[PDB]
Order: C-alpha cells, then structure tokens, then sequence
RNA sequence: ACUCGUGAGAGACUGCCGGGGUCAACUCGGAGGAAGGUGGGGAUGACGUCAAGUCAUCAUGCCCCUUAUGUCCAGGGCUUCACACAUGCUACAAUGGCCGGUACAAAGGGCUGCGAUGCCGUGAGGUGGAGCGAAUCCUUUCAAAGCCGGUCUCAGUUCGGAUCGGGGUCUGCAACUCGACCCCGUGAAGUCGGAGUCGCUAGUAAUCGCAGAUCAGCAACGCUGCGGUGAAUACGUUCCCG
C-alpha cells in the first residue's frame, strides 16, 4: 500500500512485544478478580498510562510482502491476490485448485 | 374483574390475562401466580372477590403497573431530553435512538411514509 | 455499557485537572480531547470546554448529567433539513 | 421440452389405503416438503369423511374427483398474429391434477377452523355436488362452451 | 480473464512445486522467507537466464537450487559470488543455507528462457516479429519442442496504441491436462512502458 | 513398551515411500511392526475471487491435503532405535516418534 | 453367518439376519420404537412382501448417518441384498421390483454465485 | 414523469437540463413509464474528443429501453441521449398501429413465419 | 467378521441381442449390471468483442507535489436523512404459537487456542481448569425440522416482533457519536401485497439446522461449504428473450 503504512505496522508490532508482554497483562490480571483491590490500584489508570500502541487492539493483519491490507489470509499471511497468483505457480507446497 | 382499574379479559388463562396489566408481560404474570399461588390456567370468570383482594395487595406490594409506571418512563424520556444529551435531541426530532441506520429505515420513528 | 467490576472510565489528563481544580475551590473553563470519559459527581460545577471535531464546546455539568459521558453533550454532525 | 416430452415420476401406492389417488392427494398438499404433517392431514380427512357417511372414504372420493374432474378447457392460442380463448379438450392425467389441485385449494380458502376438518368438508360436498370445485369446474365447462366458435383451429 | 495459469492447471498431475518443506505452525513465517529469497534471487542476477529457483527446507538447515543458463556468471571462480550470496542469504535468518547452482540442459526448450531472451531482445531496438521469429525457429529446432506460442502484448514499436501479437507452430493443446506445457512469462522493459511476453512449449506428454 | 511414529505429508506417493522404507529398516533390525494403517486424510479449503477489483462472483477454490500414516513397531531393541534416528527421508515428509 | 450393507445418500445400514420370527431389533429398539412412520415400514418391508417371506427371518440392523427417511431406504437394500445372499434363485423378483439398485441420489454440491445447489439470486432488469 | 439523474464529479447545471429534457419522452412512450434513471459521466483524458458520456435507462411497463451518447459537453450529450431514446420508443411502441403492417394479410398472396399453413386434403389433387 | 478410514485394481466400451437405417454415421427397444448410451456434479473458457473493470493488490511511460498533494498525533467522519432504487431477513399464523418428553447428520475448526467435569447466577456469563497440535480431547455425548403429549380457538390474538424505558455481561486503552449479547417492561406496521417482474426440471425447488474464512469483539439476516426432510409440472415451439 504505502510504505509509511507499511512501517508503522512492522513498529506496532515491536512496541507490542515490548509492553503487551508482560505490562499490558499483569494490570488485566489484577482487573480480573472483584477480590483484587482494583480500585485504589489505579491499574486501569496505570494502564491508560501506557502508550496506545502497545494494545494488539491497534495491531493489523497485512499482506506480508504486499502490504494489502484487505482479504488476509492468516495460513499464509498472504493477500488473496497473492495466494492465487503463487498457488498458481506452485509456490505453496500441497495447494492446488480444488474440486468436488 | 376490575384489576388495578384495568378491565381484565371476559375469558382467558390467567397469566396472559394479568399480561394486560401494563406492567406485567409473561414472565411477571408467571412469576406472581405462581408466588400468591392462585392457579395459573384457570379463566377470567372463576375469580372470587378474595383471589381480586390477593392480586390487588400483591400487585401494589412488589410491582409498579399503570399510571406510575406510565408516568415515570415520561418523565425519564423528559428528564433525558432537557439534559441536551444525544438521545435527547434524537428524541425531539422523533428519530432513532440506539444508532439505528437512518438512510432508508426507520419509518417506526419516522412514522408513515411522505413525499417531497 | 462498561461493566461495573472494571469501575467507571476516566481518564488521566482530565481527571488531575479536576483534582487541582477543586482543591481550591474554583471552576475555570477546563479544555478536553476526551469525549470518552465518564462524568463523575467530581464534577458538578466544573465547565468542560468538550471537543467536538471542529472546536470545544462548554459543557456545564449538573447532578443529573452523572453516568453519562462528556461526548454525549458534543453534538458532532450537523443538520439543517433538505 | 424443445427436444420431446420428459419421463414422468412413478409414485408408489399409499400403504394404508392402496390406491394411487391417495398417494397423489398427499403430495398436492404437501408443504415445504414436510410429508408426515401432509400424510396425517390426509389420513384425518379421510377418517372424518368415513365416520360422517358412514362407508369406505376411497370411493367418496374418487365420487368427488368424479364430480369436479373438468373435460374441457380454454388455452389462449395464436393462430395467424391473432390470440383467441379455444377449447380445447383435457387428457386424463392432467383432468386428475386439476382436480386434486383444486380440491387442495379450495379447502385451504374453507372457514372450518382446521386443515383436516376443511379437506373433509370440502370433499364431501364435491361428493354430494355442492363444493366451490364443482362449482369452479362448472365455470370451466361454461367457459369453454361459450367459446365454441373457435374450436375449429 | 480468458486461460488459467498452465502450470497451476496441472500442478499435481504433470508438474511439481518449486518448494519442498512441511510446516504446521510456522508455515507463514517459512513462507515470508521463501518469497523474500525468491525476491533478493530475482533482483540480484539479471544477466544469466535465471530459468527455476526451487527452496527445500529441514529445520535449521536450507537447500535451495537454482536453474541459470550461464551458471559461470552467477558463479564466483574464488566463490565471491558464492560468498557473496552465501552471506547475503544467511542475513535473511535462513540459519544454514546451502546452494546448489545448476545449468538447465536446453535453454532454447525452457519457455522462461525463450520469454527472457526475446523480452531481453525487445527492450534495446529489434522489432517484435524478428524476435518472435528468431524464438520460434529455435525452439522449433530442438529434438523435443513439439509447439511452441509466443505472444507479447504492448505499446509494440513505440506506438500509442497497444496491440497483442502472436504466432503458433505445430501444437499447443492448453486443455488436455497430461501434455506438459511449459510456460513462460516476463516483462520488457522498454522506454515507452512495459511490454509482456508470454511462451507456451509443448513437448509431449506425461502418462 | 512400544512407541508411535506418526507420518504427515502432502503427497501420497513421498509418504507411501517413506512408510514402506521405514518398514524395511525396522524389519531389517529386526522388531515386529503393525504396518503402514492409514489415517484420515485431512483437507483445508480457500476460496478467493480471481480479480483485484469487484468481479465478486466469479471465484476460485484451494485446498491443501495432509495424508496421515501410523507406524507402530514392538520389542524397541537399541539397535532399532539407534537405526531409527538414523535414516534419511524426504523434506515432504515429517516424522514423529512418541 | 451372513452380513449385508445398504447405503443410500450418507445412510449406511449394516444387516445380520436370521431364520428367527419377524422380530426386528434396530440398534436395540423394535420397528415401532424405530421408525415412527407407516411408509417407512411399507417401505422397509416391500421386499419381504414381494418375496413373501414375512415373519420367517429375525433381522438385526446397526443404524447411522442420515436421516429416517436415508436409514429407512438403506434398510431396505439391506434386507433385499441378504435375501439375496440367502435364497439366490428370487433374484428376478427383487430386480424386477428394483429393490438391488443402489440410489445414485446425493444432496448436489453448492456453487459460488448461487444461493443454492441450482437456485440464482434474484436479478433486477431496471 | 420523474427522472433521477445521477451525476459524478464537475457537471453543473446537466442535472436540470437533462431532467427537463427527458421527462418529455413520457408521452411518446406508449406505456406507463414505471423507473428513469440517467447517469452522467466525464472522461478524465483531455485526449478524448467526446468526454462527456449520458446514459439513460427506462422501464417502459417492464419494457427495457436504454441508450448511451458522447459529446463535448453536457447539452450536447443529453440532446444526442434525448434523440437516441426518442428513436428507441418509436422502434418499441407494439401497439396495434406499430404491429398492422407485420400482421400476414390476403389468403395466398405473401408468405410469412406466423402466416397460417394452407389446409391440405388426404388425397393428391389430381 | 461386518462398517469405516486410504493405497492398488476391476468395472460401461453401443461390449451383446433384435429392429430401422446407403450396410454408413447414427437411432429405437431388450438382456446383463451398482450404473447404459458424453451415469451425476466439478475443474478446464478458442480467435476475438465491449478503448468493459482495475494506475487504490502489484508493476509501470509521461505529467504533477516536495517546507507539501510527503510524514507523525488527538478528536471527528466513512454510520449524516424529506426521499428514490436494489439485494435480503422476519412476518402477516392453526400445514400454526407456547410448554414437556423424545430420535436420527455431514462437514469443519482448535496452542499462548478449543476448552470439559464441578461450583455460583435466571441469563448472557463468572470461577476453575481435566484432556487435547488432536479418527483419541473440546466443539457437548453434537442438530433443527420430525414424532408423542398438553394448551391456545381464528382475535391485530398466547400471531408479529419493530420502537422505546430501566437494569446487566463480555471484548477492548476506550462501546457518546458507533458493538454484540442477556433480563424485566413496552407491543408499531403488518389480514398475503397494483402495473410489472424473478428463480427453478429431481435429491432439484421449498423448508430445517450445522460449520468455516475475515475476526479482541462484532453490524453476519452477507459470503463459502455441509447434511435432514423433500414436491408439482413439461401438451408443444405460435408468441416474448438470447
């Protein structure tokens, strides 16, 4: 698509593993059980203090080489127009056109 | 039998008789003869004088039907308009509320169909 | 809605400008992004200039505007009739 | 049918009754392919027919299928760049079907309150000559008459 | 769209996939791999007729085999080719990657060859129908060419209308699935835009 | 004790080979096997539309078959097994030993 | 012993049959437990009729896939194959009836672009 | 008659003009005209001769009729549109007068596809 | 042993018989057979047409921007609504609604995923984690229409569920604009739809449920598949369309 968009992926993905991992998941376990003290914790104030990017809700499955970010295949993690055109090469081994 | 002022049907079961009520549907007309206990299939017309008392304590006990009920979603409906919230002014240009599609549908809010 | 174990949504930004705003016991016009936040009965008197899209709009909060959400009272689209 | 005429479905003989007609009065009825409510439907009009006269419910029947079974019918034709109503005489298998199938209708426009009860009435007074399918075969048969004039092609 | 891929039309009947490995988990990452080798192949050798570039992969270890017409090019005699792409393949988190440079045995059968070779053509100054000739004949020439098509379509000679050209000689049976056909596309690069060219090479078939 | 050895391929013909090979070494080290018992072939299927742009309704389907084998041999003498860890197959086919 | 199979559209019946009376044991549940359906009886029990050997044979059957109306079909090709097996010499009986055929009649395959097997979406000319 | 006119991009004033002009047709049209739609187009290349592009489609009582024009600009384009549709509803009118002169006349004389066939008796005249 | 799973093979070739046939193609009927005359359904789309679609998958000639038409961020919008068109879903009910009991599928998916037993809620669900890279475990042991029993009695109704009020659950940094679901209440239009028009020839139409991809969640009633139950009709090419 364009390369700018192409990068900033790739980076959300990075500040993924780096916070997600352990930040961004120790504070919803505490938010899990009413008996933990949730609310002088400020965990979700804590945790809005994290940079939104560290979700994996802002993540986006893209083509990995195309950068299409529309009609995702996650087996292949390949567009549907580049899965057609190198299944059709013989590119992806045990695929073929199919009938029944 | 007059219930709550409300003119109950000439012969029905009793729980979807009490759903006449405007504030019992199934599920409250279920609950509150099984709870007083009088029988639930039995018709309108077998009633004694008693089994109205019963309904009647009950009903003004634990439940809130007619004319408060009717009164108080107004002036819940009021109160959300003179807030200026969203939902108030969709509901001062009579215009869905829960973020239904306005483009074709929606004539229930719209009413009946205009030409210009 | 949000469900009542994680607690009402507010965030941070607005939240210390309240704090430091009541302590002394004056409302000035209090500038926000956050359409998101909830309205706490921390803000009773406090004259929120809310965002909008295009601009802030002053929003003054009351006892009965509680539970909502700021972005409740910044109307974003605009319509006159065809 | 541009290349010739298609084989026809041999249905098989009702077991509770042996006869073909059955068989057929159920598929005229039948539904959304639900074949056992058909079947009990058919089976019930039949008891309610034997218990009200009294005899065997095939031969009343095959009396009303008699009774509303047209002979002849009107199909537009175009002889010429020209359109007229012409009889035209019916064949056997499709005179059945006419009348099966408007028996089944016009039951299922009846006011008896139920499927059964509404097929049962409706083929009791096609067997005793008062059903609105007797009455819808004589309109047919009127009709035709009275374009007789351009039966000649 | 008129004609299916020929090669993907008999892709498990007559031919084979140009990549050998199984994965379960990590078959989207081994692909990302594959194409980005694939890809640093094709950009990096140009002049010798790069005809298959086949990937196998087991564990830590990777094979892949390429077909070229002139290996001695891509090939260094001290290995600086060797080194050269050796090291840049390793940069592509391969862990052990291992070449094994072939030669294919008639460059004027392999349709990718013939398509390089008459793009390569059409690019500088020679006229399409010189070119198409020339691939023809010698196709043609070979003991087991049995039909070759060539077609290229474009702005042919500069012009501001695009047209399609082709010529056939002997046969070309694209819907009988046991003849093998051999295809081959690539794109010309010419100053006036991009012209494409397609070859068909029938040899035979497979039972 | 014996142990599982589980085959998986997407070509029928490179895991009948490797299935028969692998019953060929064992019989050769000597060890009682149960044979190549087939599996459930497994089968995913894909279907995308052909051209970039609209054209919703014309649209091409893939699959990608895995062909299962279960090898199950008896009396797991070293030798067998020292064999087992020694034999070489093709990329295609992947070996499990449980 | 002997043992057939009937199959008809992903209903596959397994049959042990026996010289016993008319006794009918279907997975462990009786003709009437089973198959609730006039018909289905009729149709189970045609080839029985036409070789008129009714109560001369206890009949086990192993039921699944399908639906009633499958079981019931396979079933009965079933109960004509083992009679076959069992007296060869009524073979133009039960050929003649068709009871040997096996139904070709499978639920047909989806196609993209259409709602159904051969149903097309609607199509709008203005 | 009420035409909505679908336009893209920079085309001011062709709405109202091809409204106008269309709507007229109605009465040529021999049916009650149920849908009319019109959509105008321009062609981005400055090369082409005849950008703009009218295209109109009626449903003449489930009578398709549509046509397509060029021109330079958009008066041009709905004019030539206008004289195209005009053209097609006097091709499409069926009535009695549109169908007189198709219709086989005399007894012998003439001969045509829906002319009726000459009776003919058993025997060879002779 | 019988199914089944998956490898190999046999089996339909007008092969045979009788009749039409130019003794030619071909055609009709019969036997055998699981299947009879390209068995059923797929994949496969000639030269070209329509300057058809796509410079927004990609690539690319030329032109243009380059302190911006590049690039980062928050908020908003793509969801606006007097209307028009198109594709669908749900109904207008008794061949039905509701309640209770009860029987039969195929296909597919699952590792930081499927997630069972148990316990707590009325219910979304909460806690908990057995076993499962899976013909094994979970998707419940898998269905719904179906069958049996009871009730409703032709009414804008025990039909229909829109809209709206209040209360919650879950995902997510966050459900105001703008998510899905659950509970209580509310109970609109709608009485089978004009001109006109659509699909379908048999396991088809109609109807019933199940699964998958995308996907944190979902606007999915969409799309791609799977099985259950299963019809009517074709006289014949004058007319309509190609």
């Amino acid at each position: 698509a364009k390369k700018s968009k192409i990068v900033k992926n790739e980076q959300r993905r990075e500040l993924v593993q780096r916070y997600a991992e352990r930040r961004a998941e120790l504070k919803r376990t505490i938010r899990d059980p009413a008996s933990s003290p949730e609310r002088r914790a400020a965990a979700v104030s804590a945790l809005q203090r994290l940079p939104r990017d560290s979700s994996p809700v802002r993540l986006r499955n893209r083509d990995v080489v195309d950068g299409r970010p529309r009609g995702h295949l996650r087996k292949f993690g390949l567009s549907r127009v580049r899965v057609r055109e190198m299944a059709h090469r013989g590119e992806l081994p045990g695929v073929r056109k199919a009938s029944w | 039998a007059r219930l709550v002022g409300v003119d109950l049907p000439r012969d029905k079961r009793m729980e979807i008789a009490l759903t006449y009520i405007y504030g019992i549907g199934r599920t409250r007309s279920n609950e509150i003869l099984a709870a007083t206990g009088i029988d639930k299939n039995m018709r309108t017309k077998d009633l004694t004088d008693d089994q109205v008392t019963v309904l009647r304590d009950y009903i003004e006990g634990n439940l809130k039907v007619e004319g408060d009920l009717r009164r108080e979603v107004q002036a819940d409906i009021r109160r959300k308009i003179e807030i200026g919230c969203y939902q108030g002014l969709r509901h001062r240009r009579g215009l869905p509320v829960r973020g239904q599609r306005t483009k074709t549908n929606a004539r229930t809010r719209k009413g009946p169909k205009r030409t210009i | 809605p949000r469900s009542l174990k994680k607690g009402p949504f507010v965030d941070d930004h607005l939240l210390k400008k309240v704090d430091v705003q009541n302590e002394k016991n004056t409302k000035q016009v209090i500038k926000t992004w956050s359409r998101r936040s909830t309205i706490i009965p921390d803000f009773i008197g406090h004259t929120f200039a809310v965002h909008d899209g295009r601009k802030h709009v002053p929003v003054f909060v009351t006892e009965a505007m509680v539970g909502h959400k700021l972005g409740e009272f910044a109307p974003t689209r605009t319509f006159k009739g065809h | 049918p541009r290349k010739g005429p298609a084989p026809k479905r041999p249905l098989v003989n009702d077991p509770v009754y042996g006869s073909q007609l059955v068989t057929q009065l159920v598929n005229k009825v039948l539904l959304e392919g639900k074949k056992s409510l058909a079947e009990r439907i058919v089976y019930g009009a039949l008891e309610q027919a034997r218990e009200k006269t009294g005899t065997d419910p095939v031969v009343t029947l095959k009396r009303a299928l008699d009774n509303v079974k047209p002979a002849l019918e009107v199909r537009s034709r175009r002889v010429g760049g020209a359109t007229y109503q012409v009889p035209v005489e019916v064949r056997p298998d499709r005179s059945t079907t006419l009348a099966l199938r408007w028996l089944v209708n016009f039951s299922r426009q009846r006011r008896e309150k139920t499927m059964v009860e509404r097929l049962a009435n409706e083929i009791l007074d096609a067997s005793n000559g008062l059903g609105a399918s007797v009455k819808r075969r004589e309109d047919t048969h009127k009709m035709a008459e009275a374009n007789r004039a351009f039966a000649h092609y | 769209g008129q004609k299916i891929n020929p090669h993907g039309f008999r892709l498990g009947i007559t031919t084979e996939w140009k990549s050998r490995w199984y994965a379960d988990k990590q078959y989207k990452d081994y692909v990302k791999e594959d194409v980005a080798i694939r890809k640093l192949l094709a950009t990096g050798l140009e002049r010798a007729g790069i005809a298959d570039v086949e990937i196998e992969r087991t564990r830590d270890r990777v094979r892949v085999d390429i077909h070229t017409a002139r290996p001695g090019i891509v090939i260094g005699r001290r290995g600086t080719e060797a080194d050269r792409i050796r090291a840049d393949l390793e940069k592509l988190t391969g862990k052990q990657v291992q070449l094994n440079i072939l030669e294919v045995k008639n460059p004027e059968s392999q349709a990718q060859l013939v398509a390089q070779g008459v793009a390569e053509q059409l690019s500088n100054r020679v006229a399409f129908r010189r070119a198409m000739r020339k691939a023809i004949q010698s196709a043609m020439r070979q003991p087991n060419v049995k039909g070759i098509r060539v077609q290229c379509s474009g702005r042919l000679g500069g012009a501001e209308m695009s047209r399609s050209e082709f010529y056939r000689e002997g046969r070309v049976p694209l819907h009988t699935l046991r003849a093998d056909i051999d295809y081959g596309l690539y794109e010309a690069k010419t100053t006036f835009g991009r012209i494409g060219v397609k070859v068909w090479i029938y040899k035979g078939d497979i039972v | 004790q014996k142990i599982r050895i589980r085959l998986k391929a997407y070509d029928h013909e490179a895991i009948d080979a490797s299935a028969r090979k692998i019953v060929e070494t064992v019989t050769r080290t000597g060890a009682s096997v149960v044979g190549p018992v087939p599996l459930p072939t497994e089968k995913n299927v894909y279907c995308v539309i052909r051209s970039p742009h609209k054209y919703k309704d014309s649209r091409e389907h893939f699959e990608m078959r895995t062909h299962k084998r279960l090898i199950d041999i008896l009396d797991p003498t070293p030798k067998t097994v020292d064999a087992l860890m020694r034999i070489d197959l093709p990329a295609s086919v992947d070996v499990n030993i449980q | 012993p002997i043992q057939t199979v009937g199959r008809r559209k992903e209903a596959v019946v397994r049959v042990r049959l026996v010289p016993g009376t008319g006794q009918f044991n279907l997975d462990g549940r009786t003709l009437e437990n089973y198959f609730p359906n006039k018909v289905h009886q009729q149709l189970i029990k045609a080839p029985l009729v036409t070789v008129d050997r009714v109560d001369q044979f206890d009949i086990y059957a192993h039921l699944d896939g399908g639906g009633p109306s499958g079981q019931a079909g396979a079933l009965r090709l079933a109960i004509a194959r083992a009679l076959i097996l069992v007296q060869p010499e009524d073979r133009p009986a039960l050929k003649k009836a068709g009871f040997l055929t096996r139904d070709p009649r499978a639920i047909e395959r989806k196609k993209y672009g259409l709602k159904k097997a051969r149903k097309a979406p609607q199509y709008s000319k203005r | 008659m009420d035409v909505d006119v679908s336009t893209d991009g920079e085309l001011p004033g062709a709405a109202e003009y091809a409204r106008e002009k269309i709507g007229r047709l109605s009465r040529r049209a021999h049916r009650p005209v149920l849908h009319a739609r019109v959509r105008l187009t321009r062609h981005g290349d400055p090369a082409v001769e005849r950008p703009v592009i009218a295209q109109a489609n009626l449903d003449v009582n489930g009578r398709q009729v549509r046509a397509q024009v060029e021109g330079v600009n958009a008066r041009e384009a709905v004019d030539r549109l206008e004289a195209r549709l005009r053209s097609r509803l006097e091709r499409i009118a069926e009535h009695w007068e549109a169908r007189r002169g198709g219709v086989p006349a005399e007894a012998g004389r003439e001969w045509r596809h829906e002319s009726e066939p000459a009776r003919r008796p058993g025997y060879f005249p002779r």
